[PDB]
């Protein structure tokens, strides 16, 4: 009987999807994480972490959840606080979407909005005070380093891959905004099932800060327009140590990737998708690679 | 994840 | 090895999840459609009705598709006929969303508007006319009468239903659009696996026309706010012999019961979803019905 | 289906 208890435990087993106007041959398959509650992977460990911080009990009846997150994982914590009867607060710099406000207020977030100009600084700065004020009511989560962010990666997204192809995938390519996703399916295919594949993180052009910090050049974070990767530091839920390549690529080109995978593809996939599948497709048509299963992390839907 | 640090 | 040859063939395999705010001690179970390409439940038979249109040779290279939905079967028929290879013109009243609009030419539709007085009938009107000009050339595949639209449910849905309860399931409920989910639905527990369950069928207060026409009452459609149910007439797809039940629902009602989904459950759902959850709630509450297993479609996401 | 006849 597979019923859920309730929507927290419904996350994954998100399909695998060919590409048919990108790669070649059909060596570039799609995971879709759009598929999933709140609609994006991070609906994966706004569970997990949820879940853990209850086994650990950090979390327990009358604490509350406070966090800083301005994307998919304000989302995702709002989907599990209201799944399993908690309390959550959300800080984010005001220079938000009335439609993520008007979202999260619905899914009952208390939002506390920071100056514009402070922008995410301003959000964490604030977050940390409220927490600092009741300390015994408020607990933080913290995506960037919490490794229940990584692990339900290697316990989900990384099966699950590696069952859909047979044992049969090669190489994963995901864009990077916590690191969990690429670390938690590497750990999963490397050290788990034991096959020696390539991995490869993405990063805006805009802001390589991980491409500069590997080669031991100055890190010098920019603005960009790919939501969901390129946060201008390596955060330790970034494994670099299984890291086997990085790729960068522009806002413009992930934009224009996103737009052909929906005209060409049917695929209804956000902007760091088109990243995601831009750097893909490169690898995809270099000959050491064209024998080879490339899967590839389509982190969120539209927008 | 909207900004680690900078988005537009 | 599980790699879907194009998104078409993901649909599907949507989950079943225990609601703990309605019912009586866990007896209303939802299926979440939302988890879908396109986001709703349309999805199977934007696919089906393209598949089987191929299979009979009505669909071929060098046919377009035309059709007049100002729903979800658009979007569906979107992402359908970018990932199978096929120019689609959808027709619609113009007094139609820009988020709309602007998705479906992201999709790659030729949009025709119609007069916005003029509603649904004016975009039918010009569907027919466009056909009329080159019979060889566009090929109408029409929700509301064409037997691929239930049939998929039968194959599909209904299954994935039983499957997930162990054959339990004793009751379903289902906003009626078309009437194709109920219908597939119900042959399929009913007829295929021979178990006598209550099939419910919802509509709005404000258009009972399902309720007018079974009572011999003069038939009396309306506006309303339930966006995917309440057409103001019955559809062909709608077999009234396998409807048990029908439970009419107001449109603020629906739409309260949809903001309690958001923020009590955790599940983004749409405002027939809500529809939906308010007339399973009513059954789930009568005696007759507090030992029964009560599955809902939930059709799509929020909006 | 948005409208099959009427919806606001």
């Amino acid at each position: 009987m597979a019923i859920y208890a309730d929507n927290s435990y419904s996350i994954g087993n998100t399909p695998l999807v060919r590409l048919k106007h990108f790669g070649h041959n059909g060596n570039v398959v799609v995971k879709i994480e759009g598929r999933n509650p709140s609609y994006s992977v991070k609906c994966r460990i706004g569970a997990n972490m949820v879940w853990q911080a209850e086994k650990d009990g950090t979390l327990t009846k009358g604490k509350e959840i406070v966090d800083a997150t301005s994307g998919n994982t304000g989302i995702a914590l709002a989907y599990v606080a209201a799944a399993r009867g908690y309390k959550l607060t959300l800080t984010m710099p005001e220079t938000m979407s009335l439609e993520r406000k008007r979202l999260l207020c619905g899914l009952g977030v208390n939002l506390v909005l920071t100056e514009g100009a402070k922008g995410m600084k301003g959000a964490i700065a604030k977050a940390e005070e409220i927490v600092a004020s009741d300390p015994s009511r408020y607990v933080m989560l913290k995506q960037f380093e919490n490794p229940a962010n990584p692990q339900i990666h290697r316990e989900t997204t990384g099966p699950e891959i590696w069952k859909d192809t047979d044992g049969k995938v090669d190489v994963v390519v995901a864009g990077v905004g916590t690191g969990g996703s690429i670390t938690g399916i590497s750990r999963a295919i490397k050290l788990d099932f034991g096959k020696q594949i390539t991995s490869v993180a993405v990063e805006p052009v805009e802001s390589p800060v991980i491409s500069q910090t590997l080669a031991g050049e100055e890190v010098k974070p920019g603005p960009h327009k790919i939501q969901g990767i390129g946060a201008g530091f390596i955060p330790k839920n970034l494994d670099l140590s299984i890291i086997d390549r990085v790729e960068t690529v522009d806002s413009d080109t992930a934009l224009a990737t996103a737009r052909r995978l929906m005209a060409e593809e049917g695929i209804l996939a956000g902007i760091s998708s088109g990243a995601a599948v831009a750097a893909a497709d490169r690898l995809a048509k270099l000959p050491e690679f064209a024998d080879k299963l490339i899967v590839v992390i389509l982190p969120s839907a539209s927008e | 994840i909207g900004d680690g640090y900078e988005f537009t």
